[PDB]
DNA sequence: CCATGATTACGAATTGT
DNA sequence: TTCGTAATCATGG
């Protein structure tokens, strides 16, 4: 737990001991993008940019991925929806719902649940514009992904185009699953049955499961 | 990935790995298959002396409970689970077994999946059964299971115990009696109602005695167990030529000795000798005579007869003369498979009892001549496989080979 | 309405379509849009039971399928092939539709289409225009192209239209990225439908301070401020970012034919598009020809390395030589001045003298036919020359003859009479040059961005990539986009499925394919006598001819465990299965129990892989005689493409048999073909070993006879030659692989070594050899030097030479770039490779006096350069680039860094070359027990200068050395004896 | 015992400045 | 997919 600095905005940021060996880097790439990404206003505002750096490494074993933030209203955690009213929120909700069998649910916080963190691949988005910004942080989030994929165990991946060669753009292999189109026609992420292969491969792991019910908000 | 036959897939591995067993060639082999299958696709993966605790071995005072006692038998342990073929400690080899107790088995095994696996004692082809491994069902409802396929059950007894109890030596010679059993005991495994671990008490001595000299008797079909002798004529069972070998007995001297209440065995030699194995083998076959070749965990004849063993085989009337031999053949009709399925090599080595490796090392070093499909002439071409003793039996035992491999060609030319 | 076809490419859009583009005579673009179904075979059955009846069907004939699946046999009673002759349909479905018991899965919808149709991807047709409807300008629609194309022409020359660009960005101490450097310099070259050629250059503005702009426009540039005031016809041209940039978008937004460019998928397009995007919102958007498809440029990947690929859709190729040239043949270094320097060479005479300058003279009486065209007509815009393969020089003035050239360079005076010229290195720092901008510099810049510009231009004639894009589209049945796309399982599925048609016959695996699981070494490596080069003719290809090894004629695979087995079987494969109908071929068995393993095959009746080699074999052979019997040169050039293309597909075969995921998958076979491989060719190496020239006659060392079975040939070992009587030579044998054999003769004069070579290989073919296996003399080498086929060093001959021709000088496997070496080190291995290639010439060198005169020497020099401190400290200086990617704790290079960045107001980026060496305090005497290096590394800067307490580690360096060395020579324990005398270690050999 | 031998890991051979 | 150097570990002469 500690704080740099840095010439453009946020002009500080804090960051947890576990992402302390590489997070020099970051600002040696983060000086050459800061300037351009500030000309158009990005959700949510550059003071949220990076507080996922909080949650430590040591006491996670999954990993959930995102390719974009939330266009509109954003806030900085990842797959967070106060109101649940994004799509697929609601999706992941009700898919839990179902797996759990648990009929009444009022919402569902990722962050609350030991074991997984809330990441996106892209830290920041243009409102109106979906992925429009994955020049400008190609590097980082490869070193981020790079780091995070040493600490957890198994990582489910969001997105069969999004994330399509994955297996390439990180060297050391781990374990890892794709998952489907969160909102993708005729019903295929329905279908889906990525919860209970990532358990099984947790136990496989030697490690305890996740007890999602933790993140149901009531 | 989208279906559950792989989900269904990888909780079969996790099941595997719950029971893994390296014994077994073919499931370690789908193992290894099904590893390499998951690294490859998914880029990565994650992948019974611990089941008994220390020996008692003396005097201490019980917890008061509901127990269950099984006497363990002398002889040799074989395990078998759900899965799996057979398995023998140390080595983990196979053996041949009938097949209506594969189907007892497998019918008492899928009855209740909380059994891992069954226990089975053998001594001089006499299989009985010791105990039972199951995390849901205690072994004493199954004995009545497995009595009534007609398989023997062992004497089991369920005691309950009030007040604290010594396990003195009188204690066991009382147990003894009251299982009353004529086959030799050789430890007690006793286990408490609602605990997975079972445990088991051998109390030991030991001394030194005088034993006179090592002989072999007549199990059955070329099957030998050796038998040792002493001055007081007492019989000390032996458990294989391997315990034999391993425990460095010397003829005519003065060795340490186990005993039990009833019975006195022979124990494993701790020196820090330099004796070798090699020459070992040899001065005891010398001793025990260069008529006898070890099939491992026994010892054979090398008897000429040559006609006198496909008849036994082949589970037909004795034969005099090729023509009627012809006949007798021809007349059975279900046996006709096994002659009509399986190879003529291998079929000789069964009927005369040869060891697969020795034999099949042995007639990959030394020349044939083969004239008109038949054997006629062989000879040496490399003399240092003969080092070994076993080797120059079979080779003096070679020339019987080669005359029932000549008639049984013979006669299957003649029947197609 | 006569068309030629260029290109076909499709759509990937809701709606799937395919695209035909075609010139006419007069040069009008037409493009054709098809409808593209899915393809499947069934069987008769199997489509009158189909509950919704397919779109249209189309009926094949009888077809039989054989299964191919192999199984073992530990005995002789072998179960026989089961074929299964049926009525066979072919179905086509607009949408993807899955069928349980279809057959014949392995080929691509694209072939079937083709095939199908009865249309050759590039020929020329006489269109019908009852079926073609027009639905814009210049795109037309048709639904049934088998009667569109019933017509077939002879073809007919069209136009083309190409370009070729390149680009220079800025850049002060690392690789250039997209957020801090811009663009300085971009260069075209133009050529459009009406054959004129334009090179054109535009120069960024923003290093140019107003009165440089002012005085650049005086001297005879121009400056533009808008988009509409470029002309083309201005060679250069200035301009700010932004105009550069939309004139670059503008430029790649064209219908052109081929945009061509070195490294450019990479790098170049990446550069401007991301710029582009930076600078302003605008991007590239590529539009489908009936104007219903609209896309963005994004470079994707494909691993082959990585590959990178352009998503055009407007029927454009862009096309990368880089990939093409790592692809098609193999080089020491794949950058672009050295692949110049191979390919643009010639000879000249030196005519003048004096100062600091040379004036050499190139015509066609010098080096060959051509080669002076050629480098006249790279001179045009070239800048430096390279001399001798050493030195770099600076043109000054150049005349281009009428039939030849001329050059003046600034180069010093050399005694000799006739010099080698090539293009290639450029002695420039452009960091430097980008320190102190100024026009001259910026002039000098835009002057190289052309030539490279134009090299791409000169590479793509000289490669002759079109005629060879036409040739394998046209054998292979593909697009010609997707010609140099895919690796050899793809291009070998249309003429196996055009064979298959032609034989009626379907091969099926009914079963899984499970995983089952040599290098050669010369007698001896320094030779001093001539040695003669002999070529294999294709000898995969015709032993599998002659074995008849395929899949569906192997009678059966026979194993044996025991001594019994094996000899009953042999016993009864010779009595039952007799020569010369069939065939048996031992192989190395398969498991680790099994002794003795034997494939059988059948000869009665000729297979499909033999079928598919002879026809290869047949139609080179056709293309090679009309090829010789040619005069125009578009001909000329066209044959070669054929003959190349038949090559390349020819020689791919014995690798897909090998392959688990091929079409042409045979374990048997592939065992069979190397083991038959290995005997032919230890059966020539035995009996050419040892075989002497006596009087008239030749006599070899063993008897001929047929290493397979009986033969109705003479076996006499005499064989009655026409050479001179008084000739006695006697040959030896040192080498031999699949595709050669080496033979050593012992004398220096070439031309009677070549005679005879030539009359050897007559001899050989006329009459020790049988069937269809031949040789050809290839080459005579001196001076041979030789590890492996990797690495060597000598002197080249062609056959038809005489004594009085200029050698070729061979030399590979050695990089000569691997900038992580030395610079000492790389003189040294230079001057005594050239002082080992004087002596190997004396004629008294045996094999026991070469090894101690180079360690004297060696002895001599290293000491010298010990006790003499004499070289400077530039030539010890290594480099490393630094990136903190790294694995493990600590990797004391990362902390060395730090170290200097912390104790030096110089910083070092994450990016930046740095550069280091070995420095110790001078007090330590020579050492010969060697330590960890890692601690002796130090960062030397610009302004470092090596003080008195100070000197370099001259043993590592040493060491590192003669390791190098002693890898060459003979003799082991001399070698070893020096090195454990020296540094006291062990030679790692090898 | 320790020279000798054999493993393991490193990183350019990269290409475009 | 290659090879070649350097540091480490381990084994039979």
């Amino acid at each position: 737990m500690n704080s740099v600095t840095i010439s453009h905005a946020p002009y500080t940021i804090t960051y947890h001991d576990d992402w302390e060996p590489v997070m020099s880097q970051l600002v040696e790439f983060y000086n050459e993008v800061a300037s351009w990404l500030l000309r158009d206003e990005t959700s949510p505002i550059p003071d949220k940019f990076f507080i996922q750096l909080k949650q430590p490494l040591r006491n996670k074993r999954v990993c959930v991925c995102g390719i974009d933030p939330y266009p509109k209203d954003g806030t900085g955690v990842p797959f967070e929806s106060p109101n649940f009213t994004k799509k697929s929120i609601k999706e992941i909700a009700s898919s839990i719902s179902r797996l759990t069998g648990v009929i009444d649910y009022k919402g569902y916080n990722l962050n609350i649940i030991d074991g997984v963190i809330p990441w996106n691949y892209y830290l920041s988005c243009k409102l109106g514009e979906t992925k429009s910004h994955a020049i400008y942080w190609d590097k980082i989030s490869k070193l981020l992904l790079q780091h995070i994929t040493k600490h957890v165990s198994v990582l489910y991946c969001l997105g069969k185009t999004d994330f399509s060669n994955i297996r390439a753009k990180l060297e050391s292999p781990v374990t890892t699953i794709v998952g489907y189109h969160p909102a993708a026609r005729d019903h295929q992420f329905e279908k889906d049955r990525s919860f209970e292969i990532i358990n099984v491969l947790l136990e496989l792991d030697n490690k305890t499961p996740i007890n999602w019910a933790q993140g149901f908000i009531y | 990935m989208t279906s559950s036959a792989d989900l269904t897939n990888l909780k079969e591995l996790l099941s595997l790995y719950k029971s893994l067993r390296f014994s077994d060639s073919v499931a370690i082999e789908k193992y290894n298959s099904l590893v390499e299958w998951g690294t490859s696709t998914y880029w990565k993966i994650g992948v019974i002396s611990d089941y008994y605790d220390e020996v008692k071995n003396k005097p201490f005072n019980i917890d008061p409970g509901y127990y269950i006692f099984l006497p363990v038998y002398f002889g040799s342990v074989f395990i078998y689970s759900k899965g799996k073929n057979m398995v023998e400690l140390g080595s983990g080899n196979s053996f041949q077994i009938p097949d209506e107790i594969r189907s007892a088995c497998n019918k008492v095994l899928d009855s209740d999946n909380g059994i891992d696996f069954l226990r089975f004692v053998l001594l001089n082809n006499r299989w009985i059964m010791e105990d039972a491994i199951s995390k849901y069902q205690s072994p004493v409802n199954i004995f009545k299971l497995a009595s009534e396929y007609g398989l023997n059950i062992p004497n089991y007894l369920e005691i309950e115990i009030e007040e604290d109890t010594l396990f003195d030596d009188e204690l066991y010679s009382i147990m003894e009696r009251s299982f009353d059993d004529t086959f030799p005991k050789i430890s007690i495994s006793y286990i408490k109602l609602g605990e997975l671990k079972r445990q088991v008490v051998d109390f030991f001595k030991f001394s030194f005695m005088y034993i006179e000299s090592i002989k072999v008797d007549r199990i059955g079909d070329n099957i030998f167990i050796p038998s040792v002798i002493t001055k007081s004529g007492k019989k000390i069972l032996v458990k294989d030529v391997d315990h034999l070998i391993r425990s460095k007995v010397r003829e005519h001297t003065f060795v340490k000795v186990k005993k039990k209440n009833t019975f006195s065995i022979l124990y494993d030699y701790d020196g820090n000798g330099t004796e070798t194995r090699g020459e070992v083998i040899k001065r005891i076959i010398d001793t025990i005579g260069r008529d006898y070749y070890v099939n491992g965990k026994y010892f054979s004849k090398v008897g000429i007869a040559g006609l006198k063993q496909l008849t036994n085989k082949l589970d037909i009337n004795e034969c005099a003369t090729v023509d009627e031999l012809v006949d007798e053949i021809n007349k059975s009709g279900t046996v006709k498979r096994k002659i009509k399925n399986q190879s003529v090599f291998d079929l000789s080595r069964e009927c005369l009892g040869y060891p697969e490796a020795d034999f099949i090392t042995l007639v990959n070093n030394m020349r044939f001549k083969i004239e008109n499909c038949k054997v006629v002439n062989f000879n040496i071409e490399n003399t240092n496989c003969l080092n070994n003793p076993s080797i120059e039996t079979i080779y003096g035992n070679f020339n019987q080979f080669v005359s029932i491999f000549n008639t049984v060609t013979d006669v299957k030319k003649r029947l197609f | 309405m006569d068309v030629r076809c260029i290109n076909w490419f499709e759509s990937h859009g809701e709606n799937r379509f395919l695209y035909l583009k075609s010139r006419c005579r007069n040069g009008e673009t037409v493009f054709i849009r098809f409808p593209h179904y899915f393809y499947y075979v069934v069987t008769d059955e199997i489509y009158q039971s189909l509950s919704p009846p397919p779109f249209n069907a189309r009926p094949m004939g009888k077809m039989r399928t054989i299964d191919i699946d192999e199984t073992i046999s530990y005995n002789l009673d072998i179960k026989d092939r089961k074929c299964s002759v049926a009525d066979m349909w072919l179905i086509e479905e607009p949408k993807k539709r899955s069928i349980q018991n279809a057959t014949m899965d392995e080929f691509f919808n694209i072939s079937w289409f083709y095939i199908s149709n009865g249309i050759s991807p590039d020929g020329c047709y006489s269109l019908d225009e009852q079926y073609l409807t027009k639905i814009n300008n210049g795109c037309y629609h048709c639904d049934d192209p088998r009667n569109c194309f019933a017509k077939e022409i002879p073809r007919f020359d069209i136009p083309r239209s190409y370009l070729f660009l390149a680009i220079a960005c800025h850049f002060d101490k690392k690789f250039p990225s997209v957020f801090i450097n811009p663009i300085s310099h971009t260069s075209y070259c133009y050529i459009d439908l009406s054959g004129k050629r334009l090179l054109f250059t535009l120069i960024n503005e923003e290093m140019l301070t107003e009165q440089e702009i002012q005085e650049a426009v005086d001297r005879g540039c121009l400056r533009i401020q808008s988009l509409m005031e470029m002309d083309y016809e201005r060679e250069l041209v200035l301009c700010s970012e932004i105009v550069l940039l939309r004139i670059a978008k503008q430029l790649l937004e064209l219908t052109f034919d081929y945009v061509v460019t070195f490294n450019g998928h990479n790098f170049d397009l990446r550069y401007i598009t991301n710029r582009l995007e930076l600078l302003t919102g605008e991007k590239i958007i590529f539009r489908s020809p009936d104007k219903k498809e609209a896309v963005h440029l994004c470079i994707y990947e494909r691993n082959q390395n990585t590959t990178f690929h352009v998503n055009n859709n407007n029927g454009t190729i862009f096309f990368d030589l880089y990939s093409f040239i790592q692809k098609s043949e193999k080089l020491d270094s794949y950058k672009l001045d050295s692949i110049s320097k191979n390919a643009f060479s010639c000879m000249g005479k030196v005519l003048n003298r004096g100062v600091r300058e040379m004036t050499f003279i190139g015509d066609d009486t010098t080096d060959a036919k051509g080669k002076a065209d050629t480098f006249a007509k790279v001179l045009t815009t070239g800048n430096y020359v390279t001399v001798d393969e050493d030195i770099i020089c600076k043109v000054i003035r150049k005349d281009i003859l009428e039939n030849g050239f001329k050059v003046v360079l600034s180069c010093p005076t050399l005694p000799n009479d006739i010099y080698k010229l090539s293009f290639g290195k450029d002695d420039i720092d452009l960091a430097q040059m980008y320190k102190d901008y100024n026009l001259n510099i910026a002039l000098d810049m835009a002057r190289y961005c052309i030539h490279d510009a134009c090299l791409c231009q000169y590479l793509w004639e000289y490669y002759g990539v079109e005629t060879k894009t036409d040739a394998g589209a046209a054998t292979y049945v593909l697009p010609q986009s997707m010609v140099f796309e895919y690796r050899a399982s793809t291009i070998i599925k249309g003429p196996l499925l055009k064979l298959l048609l032609e034989t009626k016959t379907i091969l099926v695996r009914s079963e899984t394919k499970q995983k089952f699981p040599k290098v050669f070494a010369p007698k001896q490596k320094m030779f001093s006598n001539n040695v003669l080069i002999f070529d294999y003719n294709s000898l995969y290809p015709n032993v599998c001819i002659f074995g008849n090894l395929s899949p569906e004629t192997l009678v059966g695979v026979v194993v044996s465990t025991n001594r019994l087995e094996e000899e009953i079987n042999n016993q009864l494969l010779l009595q039952k299965y007799p020569p010369p109908r069939y065939i048996t071929v031992h192989c190395e068995p398969r498991l680790p129990n099994l002794i003795s393993e034997i494939a059988i095959f059948d000869r009665s009746i000729e297979g499909t892989i033999p079928r598919l080699l002879r026809t290869f074999l047949a139609e080179r052979a056709r293309y090679k005689k009309m090829l010789k019997q040619a005069t125009s040169s578009t001909e000329k050039a066209i044959y070669d493409s054929m003959q190349y293309t038949y090559k390349i597909v020819a020689n791919s075969v014995y690798g897909l048999m090998g392959f688990r995921n091929s079409a042409l998958y045979s374990y048997a076979s592939a065992k069979s073909c190397t083991s038959i491989g290995r005997r032919m060719i230890l059966y020539l190496e035995s009996v050419l070993n040892g075989a002497e020239l006596s009087n008239g006659m030749l006599r070899f060392a063993n008897t001929l006879s047929n290493p397979f079975y009986m033969d109705d040939r003479d076996i006499n070992p005499i064989v009655k030659t026409s050479l001179p009587i008084d000739y006695r030579f006697r040959f030896r044998s040192v080498y031999g692989d699949t595709d050669s054999v080496f033979t050593e003769i012992d004398s220096q004069d070439v031309d009677k070594s070549i005679e005879i070579a030539k009359e050897l290989e007559r001899l050989i073919n006329s009459r020790v050899l049988f069937n269809n296996f031949k040789i050809e003399f290839e080459a005579v080498y001196k001076n041979l030097i030789m590890q492996s086929k990797k690495k060597y060093t000598t002197m080249k001959y062609s056959a038809s030479s005489n004594s009085k021709s200029v050698p070729e000088r061979i030399n590979k496997g050695t990089s000569e770039t691997r900038r992580d070496v030395s610079k000492f080190h790389k003189n040294m291995i230079k001057t005594y490779k050239t002082r080992l290639s004087e002596m190997l010439s004396e004629g008294r060198m045996n094999s026991n006096q070469v090894c101690i005169d180079i360690l004297r020497s060696l002895e001599t020099d290293l000491r010298s350069e010990f006790d003499s401190r004499s070289s400077p400290l530039e030539l010890f200086m290594l480099s490393r680039m630094h990136h903190s990617n790294y694995k493990s704790a600590d990797n004391p290079n990362m902390y060395l860094v730090t170290e200097y960045n912390k104790n030096n107001p110089e910083t070092i980026e994450l990016g930046e070359r740095y550069y280091f060496a070995y420095i110790c305090p001078a007090n330590v005497p020579w050492t010969k027990k060697l330590v960890n290096i890692k601690t002796y590394e130090t960062i030397i800067d610009r302004s470092f200068k090596l003080g008195s307490n100070q000197r370099i580690f001259y043993e590592v360096y040493f060491k590192r050395l003669t390791s190098e060395i002693v890898n060459l020579l003979d003799n082991k324990v001399l070698c070893i004896s020096f090195f454990q005398r020296m540094f006291g270690s062990r030679p790692t050999f090898y």
